[PDB]
């Protein structure tokens, strides 16, 4: 009968008495100067409690041994360095022939892909996502330059950043 | 019990158990493919993730552990915000969760030594990446913990006036004076101060102490 | 050398990044042979692929790498003496494990390293092997084959140039053992080198303290008998002519305490030097002045000795230090219970001179308290300042309370509930609230109780209680021994001592008997009180309320507050009757315990028990039969059934009741129990005195970590009552039950566990002896119901 | 020519019966269940009833308390944890000519391994023993007493399905094995004193149950619908004695008998110390078939 | 109402009568430290006077108490001190 | 469960039962166990038909070499003392000359009786006990002690010549390295491979030299079981190792000759042109004297403690712990014949003198034997 933690949520800690400075009549200064505890002042700027998202931030699986599976903000990579750079392409375009993805406009003469926006499901928590992908591979030398921007996410139809 | 598959799959399979709220088999599934892939193209995704669960099926000293060795081998990053966040926020769940609190038990004096490291943790996040996405919430934080450490030490200074030691009395009020000059705790404290200079006679002290009730009295 | 590509192929451990931080190869320049063997070299020295196989095509270079990552998994065979944990500790101690690289030119040496640490356990005789299995695609482990011959044996520990004192009496006193007992064993003939320097330490003492001052070790031996079975020990000493003490010389800076340290330095002139005693005078002089507030002095003793007619000199050095080392005592890891709680029994304060023997009082106070498992002082010093100390115990909870519970069952329906919880430091705040109960198919019952022991800061402890007891004992009708009784209490009890306490506070305790049955002893009360019934008819109606003075005593002096292991306790208790009440009695038991310790590691430890008891009336009247002591059962006296030693209650005849179908309710009716005869009921009498013994031994198979919580003992009762005044004259075909000398024994086992229902209990016994009718249980617990 | 020597004799097999398929026990009726527990230890208190229905008409009481830790090894098989259980019997019953009741005590030790799904295999090695203490009123003979054992199989053997979170699908196999007593006395009625020594019994029941396990939920207490169904049998039901009625020498023997028990038990697990659970079962087909009997359980994990 | 049992009470700054016979006027802040300890009782409201209180507290028998009040200046160097015997007013019982 | 916790290595029990001759037992005299199972070196010795043995913490008796009879049977272990006789721990090896037996002890002290009764002609103290058969030669008695002090010894009056001096590593074997003689120039084993030597008149170290890897931070197995004990050939030394990795070398120069670093042999002996000897692992080898050329082995005894070997009657012989005795050609090099005798084992080294054959078991603690 000591110890049963539960953490999954609380909501204490919106509601503690703001810190009311203390005045000082005149010639009783207090020397502060050991203020370690020190709330220094910053702008807002987000959310409080439960409209915050600990679930941690986007970072996807390499699916190739050899790929720099890393994402960070709202952009992921998936740079491989083989031995040439006439090798991603047509599996890449086997892909996205193959496997059924919708995009509008591809100068098949070049590698730079305008899509459609594309739908994912994740049942983590209660929301769902879509998205506009968009790889850009350009063959810099024996290297591939890959990097995808995101124009639109939309949640379930309504576009939120 | 690990089935030997392809990663991916692994992580797909570990994704939707921490869907469902599978947090047993998720953190199985997490824990295999982290440590028999121990140089994975994603070892930080999955490092990110095993702390996150840890953290959420509640069993920190694990959590705690695997933050400070991620900090230890992986010494910047994009996302090291996260990281301290996190740490922060294992220490301030450590700090009092005990669901006895039905009755109504005011944790005040149960040791503040958790909410002394979480305070440290989330300064120093607040002033490394101040305009970051985990920031106001830290800052809230910050003010709810000062405000516990002050009540730790007024419950030490109110049982001392209680016994009667009068400098120690004088002591911990001029901390508590020092450190948090702005909560609340300091200001239901300042008679203390004045009462254990009075039974001293240093009565000159006491006229001072009491100048400075007065002026901040409202 | 144009290198447009590295081959990296199938590397499974490193990437491209590292490969160029650690490449010979890089590219930019005319790569040369010389490189060429640079980059085999590097390779190698990483050790990362079996056969560095480097392949020049055209103008690039390709490592044909064969696959010696991973070492897939650590497996091992039957070590049966070391937990694996230590062998991967020193595997990674050597220099591989899961996920690295495979060494093939290393195992032999790993297994080397494996073979050394057995010869650090006493184990010699050792040799271990390395297999290799493939796996899918990189995985081949390394399993680890053993063969553990045995442990020596120390044949026999030998000295040699001893002629004052016999070598068996040096063998016996050492930590080591050649011969053990086969009808003692103790230890047993295993060999180990930390033992051998303590062992060596042990003898220097020895010898040390007897005037033998310049005696010394001369060299060692550890022979091994060429069988890698046996180990032979010898050690070679110069005794060396003892001498004796001619007169301390204690000088120095004392800060003005000469005197006492004169009355610690008191040596009979003419007394054989003691190094034993040298020290422990030194430690007393650090001690002493570490009351007064110096807690950090030096002191040194050298003992200047004088060869030539062969006596000794002590000449003593001292310095002060400061005092005012108090600054801020906080405590840690107490994170359930409350901060005041902790600084009730502090009787070292903030900013006062540090004493050192305050600070220890607090220890002990904060240990005899019971919350915590264990306690442990410390001593830090601020920086910056020279004279000032932040006292901190760190403090590890435990378990309290409890939930008793259980059924067990009886006659014919299925209905028993006895339960309770007792919380004793309810919530921190120090309060011990505990609410025990039960109902039945006739007996109600209820008690609650809370304590608070600070009712203020000096020690004034109030207390409470409440019961109601309705033993309504519908067995058809009514007329059935009803038993209404109720009442509370108060017992306000302030601290005299260091470690005594007093005690006061009233009670008041309403009582209803019913219809009881026409006995002998019930009756001779009855009688004696006016009231008096009809000899042979079940009807009579007695009501009592009354009113008292509780008052008691106690002793607590302990080291632990739940599993002792020295000191004693005792509580006198008593209470009497104020006038206006209706009748007159007074009581008073008397506890006690007693513990002393056998090992000074405290391990086996003597226990000691015993309780006494007594009873009377004042004036004419006879003790309430309803209070009388009853004993017997787990926790008074073991092995019998619960409240069954003592009298057998009597019977008078009877015909009518309103209440006896055909064999039904065998109370002493005509069907069952005519005129004065004895049954096996358990009315219980007056006085009592039940001693007890035991011996706590260790528990014999969980290892310490938690075998902190776990006693085992075996044990020793007796028991005893009687009635003081059960006339013998006219009831002479009856057991005398005035007789005193009617012990009961016992003995068996007993072992015990801190579970989180808090103390259990479990206890083998065997009534040694008996009387007529004592129905025995040889087997108890508290769990549920007994037996 | 001693004709009610019939219903005598039927009566000592009815106290044969009554003894040892009063004592019988799956793991469910005894501890309700132990998959998905937590903790170090219980208290496995229990309670029955249980009137009998064979050719005499009699009843039942018990009660069971318990205790005992199981320590968490995954070491063989299926999810395997190991435990310790010690018991107390106080049974009470009767009958149409007589009483008694008995005290007892023994180790149950088990396992948890069932195909991690449900079967019951596991290590139920359950040892009792008792010594019965009854009166007897057919001509008031009253006391013959004795101990006896009772040593268990455990296991049984289940394949379950689980389609969905509520199917708990899955047979049951037991087997006990045991022996009673020699006792030896004689019923006095007719000067010369009828005697009646039966050698022992030494029985071997065997039963082949089925269960149908149904689920559910609450917010965090777990209900069941617990039915099941299957076999129950004897193997070797000798249990010959003397027939010393003064007329002559007779042996008459007891045969195997045959029943099919119906249950339609429940189960509780609010709060996750209580696993509180309140069963009832019947039975059919002709020999000591048990009518009304319920069976209360209840376990406190720590 | 009557009382029976208190443990003892000690206060800081434990004071012989020599060594307060031994600060005079005019030293520094260093030496009086080194003369008699680190004074646990500052002033900090303002100016820069030490406090040397000796209040020993023994188990109903009264109050004992020899306040003593140091008095630096500006820079460090000493200029009054105030001595004080047994408090003034009865202390009690 | 103590019985089924132990796991060794084995050893092939007793191989091919030839017994082409007839073995026989003089007498079997009782001087009383005895040796216990304590390691030590008493090796019961014999001059002029006289058999003088002992056990360990007791006797020393006089036997009459052709049927056993006790001449005389002193008790040395003090008739006073502390406990009970404080057994006197005879650890030496019983010895012969003038009419003396000198017998090292255990508690520091060097013995020397009498053969007419046992009057005890001296008793000297030496550093450490002895362990080591004391030698004879030139009046001196050396005496190699177990703290590596060669403490000679005068001979008419146990005075104390000189002492030199020994290394000690920490886990040394029971360090027995006895001495010898050569040309006025003493030869002396050591505790750590090192076979030094001194000039026997005055203490003169004359040269240390290392000869192989004993066992101690270059450790050979825990079961480096070796006498190091050399021997002298017409001009030539030879000696095992403190593990026995033979080697060959000559008086003055130690330059070693050749090396063998094979077979750490334990307790050897020689014989004109042939080595004979008993290896590490019981692998009872032959070998040529000018190099280390094997001749033929053997290998039935493996694990089986053994005793150094004898030369007699044109046949090589050998004991074991489970006390049989295994005759052996001289040439090739298998069995000739077997036997037992005792059923306490044998431990000690046996002896050859007159055709007589003697050796002392732990309890019967003789038996002479005669094929």
């Amino acid at each position: 009968s000591r110890y049963k933690r539960q953490v999954s949520g609380d909501e204490a800690y919106l509601e503690a008495a703001p810190l009311a400075e203390l005045h000082a009549p005149a010639g009783m200064i207090l020397p502060v100067t050991s203020g370690d505890y020190a709330i220094p002042v910053t702008n807002g700027s987000g959310a409080v409690g439960k409209a915050l998202d600990i679930r941690p931030p986007a970072q996807p699986l390499a699916l190739v041994s050899g790929a720099r599976t890393q994402f960070t903000g709202d952009t992921a990579s998936l740079l491989v360095e083989n031995g040439r750079g006439n090798t991603l392409w047509p599996q890449v375009v086997s892909v996205l022939q193959a496997k059924n993805y919708t995009i509008t406009q591809r100068d098949d003469a070049g590698q730079t892909l305008t899509t459609d926006w594309v739908q994912w499901n994740r049942l983590d928590e209660d929301e769902q996502y879509r998205g506009r992908y968009q790889i850009s591979v350009k063959p810099q030398g024996y290297q591939q330059a890959v990097t995808v921007k995101l124009l639109n996410l939309e949640q379930a139809g309504k576009p939120v950043a | 019990e690990v089935p030997d598959n392809p990663p991916n799959e692994i992580y797909a399979t570990a994704q939707q158990k921490l869907q469902d709220g599978n947090w047993r088999q998720a953190i199985t599934q997490l824990e295999a493919l982290d440590n028999r892939y121990p140089f994975g193209p994603y070892s930080q995704q999955v490092q990110l993730d095993l702390i996150y669960a840890y953290y959420k099926n509640a069993d920190l000293p694990l959590a705690q552990a695997a933050i400070d060795r991620f900090i230890r081998l992986n010494p910047t990053h994009p996302n090291i915000d996260y990281v301290m966040y996190m740490r922060g926020l294992t220490n301030m769940a450590l700090d009092d969760s005990a669901l006895q609190g039905f009755f109504g038990v005011d944790r005040s004096d149960r040791d503040p030594q958790h909410a002394r490291a979480a305070f440290s943790d989330f300064s120093k996040l607040v002033r490394g990446y101040p305009n970051s996405q985990y920031t106001t919430d830290a800052t809230k934080r910050l003010v709810f913990l000062k405000d516990r450490l002050a009540k730790y030490e007024y419950s030490v200074a109110e049982y001392y006036t209680e016994r009667g030691a009068w400098v120690a009395v004088v002591n911990r009020v001029e901390g508590m004076l020092r450190d948090y000059p702005d909560t609340q705790a300091t200001r239901d404290a300042l008679p203390l101060m004045e009462n254990a200079y009075r039974q001293m006679q240093m009565n000159a002290q006491a006229e001072k102490v009491a100048k400075i009730i007065a002026a901040n009295s409202s | 050398f144009v290198v447009k590509d590295i081959h990296f192929e199938g590397l499974q451990r490193v990437a491209v990044g590292a490969a160029l931080l650690s490449m010979p190869v890089r590219t930019g320049d005319t790569v040369n042979d010389e490189d060429i063997s640079n980059t085999i070299r590097a390779l190698f020295a990483t050790g990362n692929f079996e056969d560095v196989r480097v392949l020049r095509d055209g103008d690039t270079l390709l490592v044909q790498v064969k696959e010696r990552p991973t070492i897939a998994s650590i497996t091992f065979s039957g070590n049966k003496s070391v937990k694996d944990d230590m062998l991967k500790q020193n595997l990674e101690a050597s220099g591989v494990r899961v996920g690295e690289s495979l060494d093939r030119t290393t195992i032999a040496d790993i297994e080397k390293g494996l073979e050394d640490f057995y010869y650090s356990v006493g184990k010699y005789s050792a040799s271990v092997k390395a297999v290799v299995t493939p796996l899918p695609r990189n995985r081949v482990d390394l399993k680890l084959v053993f063969q553990e011959g045995v442990s020596a044996e120390i044949q026999q520990i030998n000295i040699v140039g001893n002629h004052a004192f016999t070598t068996d009496e040096l063998i016996s006193h050492f930590q080591l053992r050649d011969e053990v007992p086969w009808w003692n064993v103790v230890g047993d003939r295993k060999y180990q080198k930390q033992k051998l320097a303590g062992d060596l330490e042990t003898l220097r003492s020895y010898y040390l303290d007897r005037g033998y001052a310049r005696f010394n070790i001369d060299s060692t031996q550890v022979s091994l008998t060429p069988d890698k079975k046996g180990i032979y020990v010898t050690v070679n000493i110069t005794e060396g002519d003892q001498y004796k003490l001619s007169g301390v010389e204690v000088s120095g800076n004392l800060a003005g305490h000469s005197a006492e340290i004169e009355q610690l330095t008191k040596i009979e002139p003419g007394e054989l030097y003691n190094g034993t005693k040298v020290t422990k005078m030194e430690d007393d002089i650090k001690k002493l002045l570490g009351r007064y507030g110096y807690a950090y002095p030096r002191v040194q003793s050298m003992p200047e000795i004088n060869d030539a007619d062969k006596t000794v000199k002590l000449r003593v050095n001292v310095d002060a230090g400061n005092r005012f080392y108090v600054r801020k005592i906080r405590f840690e890891g107490n994170d359930t219970s409350k901060d005041a709680v902790l600084r009730r029994e502090m009787r070292q304060m903030e900013g006062a001179w540090l004493g050192s023997d305050l600070v220890d009082q607090g220890k002990e106070r904060l240990n005899r308290l019971g919350f915590f498992e264990t306690v442990d002082t410390d001593t830090q010093r601020v920086p910056g300042s020279p004279d000032q100390v932040d006292v901190v115990y760190k403090v590890k909870e435990r378990n309290t309370g409890s939930f008793n519970f259980g059924i067990g069952y009886g006659t014919e329906s299925g209905v028993s509930f006895q339960a309770g919880v007792q919380q004793d430091n309810w919530l921190g705040t120090g309060y011990a609230v505990g609410i025990n109960g039960t109902k039945n198919d006739y007996q109600t019952y209820a008690e609650l109780s809370v304590t608070n022991p600070y009712f203020t800061v000096d020690g004034v402890s109030l207390g409470g209680r409440l019961f109601y007891n309705d033993f309504q004992a519908d067995d058809a009708d009514l007329s059935d021994y009803t038993n209404k009784s109720y009442g509370t209490d108060v017992t306000l009890g302030f601290p005299i001592n260091e470690y005594n306490s007093l005690r006061a506070g009233l009670g008041y305790v309403h009582n209803s008997l019913s219809n009881m049955q026409p006995q002998v002893a019930m009756w001779r009360y009855l009688y004696s009180m006016g009231e008096h019934p009809s000899t042979s008819d079940q009807d009579n109606s007695f009501k009592t309320d009354d009113f008292t003075f509780n008052y008691g005593w106690t002793y607590n002096k302990l080291d632990r507050g739940y599993f002792p292991t020295d000191g004693s306790r005792v509580n006198l208790t008593g209470k009497v009757t104020i006038p206006g009440s209706d009748n007159e009695y007074y009581k008073v038991t008397l506890d006690t315990a007693t513990y002393v310790p056998i090992d000074d590691d405290h391990k086996w430890v003597v226990l000691g028990r015993t309780r006494w008891g007594y009873g009377d009336g004042l004036g004419g009247k006879e003790m309430p039969f309803y209070e009388n002591f009853y004993a017997g059962g787990s926790s008074t006296v073991r092995g019998f059934q619960s409240n069954t030693i003592g009298p057998k209650a009597v019977y008078f005849p009877h015909q009518a009741s309103n209440y006896d179908p055909d064999y039904d309710y065998e109370c002493a009716t005509q069907d069952g129990a005519k005129d004065l005869c004895k049954s096996d009921d358990a009315v219980g009498g007056n006085a009592m005195a039940v001693a007890s013994l035991e011996f706590i031994t260790p528990t014999p198979f969980i290892s310490d970590k938690y075998a902190n919580s776990v006693r085992t003992s075996f044990f020793w009762d007796m028991g005893t009552v009687w009635d003081t005044n059960w006339d013998s004259s006219q009831y002479s075909g009856y057991p005398d039950y005035s007789d005193p000398s009617n012990i009961r024994m016992s003995a068996g086992i007993a072992l015990q566990w801190m579970s989180p229902l808090g103390p259990l209990v479990f206890s083998y016994a065997q009534p040694f002896k008996k009387y007529d009718g004592d129905k025995a249980e040889q087997f108890q617990f508290n769990c549920g119901k007994t037996w | 020519a001693n004709k009610e020597a019939t219903r005598n004799a039927a009566a000592l097999f009815s106290v044969d019966y009554k003894a040892f398929l009063n004592e019988v026990s799956n793991l469910n009726k005894r501890m309700g269940d132990l998959r998905d527990i937590n903790g170090e230890a219980g208290c496995w208190a229990r309670i029955m009833s249980g009137t009998g229905s064979a050719s005499g008409g009699f009843s039942d009481n018990y009660t069971h308390v318990q205790v005992g830790v199981d320590k968490k090894h995954e070491l063989d098989g299926l999810d395997l944890f190991t435990g310790f259980t010690v018991t107390h019997t106080d049974s009470s019953a009767s009958a149409d000519v007589f009483s008694g009741k008995t005290k007892s005590v023994g180790a149950g030790l088990y396992a948890s391994a069932m195909f991690d799904s449900g079967a019951y295999i596991d290590l139920i090695g359950k040892y009792v023993h008792h010594d019965n203490e009854y009166t007897a009123t057919f001509a008031g003979l009253g006391t013959r007493d004795y101990s006896t054992h009772s040593w268990y199989a455990g296991a049984e053997a289940g394949y379950r399905y689980h389609v969905t979170e509520d199917a708990w699908i899955e047979p049951q196999a037991e087997l006990v094995y045991g022996s009673v007593s020699g006792k030896q006395f004689a019923w006095k009625d007719q000067g010369m004193h009828l005697s009646m020594k039966d050698k022992d019994y030494n029985p071997l029941i065997g039963r082949t149950g089925v269960d149908v396990g149904k689920s559910f939920s609450g917010k965090d207490w777990k209900v069941t619908a617990r039915a099941g169904l299957g076999y129950q049998f004897d193997l070797l039901a000798n249990g010959e004695t003397v027939l010393r009625d003064a007329s002559g020498e007779k042996r008459i023997k007891g045969e195997k008998d045959s029943r099919m028990l119906m249950s339609v038990g429940l189960n509780a697990e609010i709060r996750d110390n209580v696993r509180f659970g309140l069963e009832f079962e019947k039975s059919a087909f002709g020999k000591y078939n048990v009518d009304n009997a319920v069976n209360a359980n209840f376990r406190y994990s720590f | 109402e009557r009382v029976v049992y208190r443990p003892d009470i000690n206060q800081g700054n434990y004071l012989t009568a020599n060594d307060v016979s031994k600060i005079r006027v005019g030293m520094t802040q260093q030496q009086v430290a080194y003369a008699l300890g680190t004074p646990l009782m500052s002033d900090p409201f303002g100016t820069n006077t030490w406090f040397y209180v000796f209040r020993q507290q023994p188990g109903h028998e009264g109050v004992t108490q020899q306040t003593l009040t140091l008095t630096f200046n500006s820079s460090g160097v000493l200029t009054n001190i105030d001595n004080k015997p047994a408090l003034s007013g009865n202390g009690g019982h | 469960l103590f019985n089924s916790e132990e796991d060794v290595v084995k050893m092939s029990p007793l191989p091919t039962v030839e017994n082409q001759f007839t073995p026989t037992t003089a007498w079997s005299t009782s001087v009383g166990s005895g040796i216990g199972n304590f390691y030590s070196n008493l090796h019961p010795a014999l001059a002029d038909n006289v058999v003088y043995a002992a056990d360990r913490a007791g006797l020393v008796k006089a036997l009459n070499a052709d049927d056993g009879k006790e001449i005389w049977s002193v008790s040395l272990a003090e008739k006073d003392g502390w406990f009970s006789k404080e057994p006197a721990l005879l650890s030496g090896g019983v010895t012969v000359s003038g009419g003396h037996v000198y017998i090292g002890s255990e508690k520091a002290q060097v013995y020397a009786l009498n053969t007419s009764d046992g009057t005890v002609a001296w008793q000297t103290k030496v550093a450490g006990e002895a362990l080591s058969r004391p030698v004879v030669s030139d009046g001196l008695v050396l005496i190699h002690t177990s703290n590596g002090q060669l403490q000679a010894l005068n001979e008419a009056d146990g005075a104390v010549k000189w002492t030199v001096n020994l290394d000690m590593p920490s886990l040394s074997l029971r360090g027995e390295s006895a001495p010898t003689t050569a040309f006025g120039a003493a030869v002396v084993g050591g505790d750590n491979g090192r076979v030094s030597a001194v000039l026997m008149e005055q203490g003169q170290m004359i040269w240390q030299q290392r000869i192989s890897q004993a066992t101690g931070s270059t450790e050979i197995d825990r079961l480096s079981d070796v006498d190091t004990t050399p021997v002298v050939v017409n001009g030539v030394v030879f000696a095992l190792a403190y593990n026995g990795n033979l080697t060959a070398l000559d008086l003055r120069s130690g330059q070693i000759m050749w090396k063998r670093e094979l077979g750490s042999v334990n307790d050897f002996i020689v014989d004109g042109n042939r080595i004979y000897l008993v290896d590490q692992n019981d692998r009872v080898m032959a070998l040529t004297i000018d190099g280390g050329v094997t001749l033929w082995t053997q290998s039935d005894l493996l694990h089986r403690l053994l005793t150094s070997p004898v030369l007699y009657n044109g046949n090589l012989v050998v004991g074991d712990s489970e006390g049989y005795l295994h005759w052996i050609n001289v040439e090739d090099g298998r069995f000739v014949a077997q036997q037992k005798v005792d059923s306490s084992g044998f431990q000690t080294e046996p002896v050859a003198a007159d055709g007589k054959l003697l050796i002392q078991a732990k309890d019967g603690t003789v038996y002479s034997i005669t094929r």
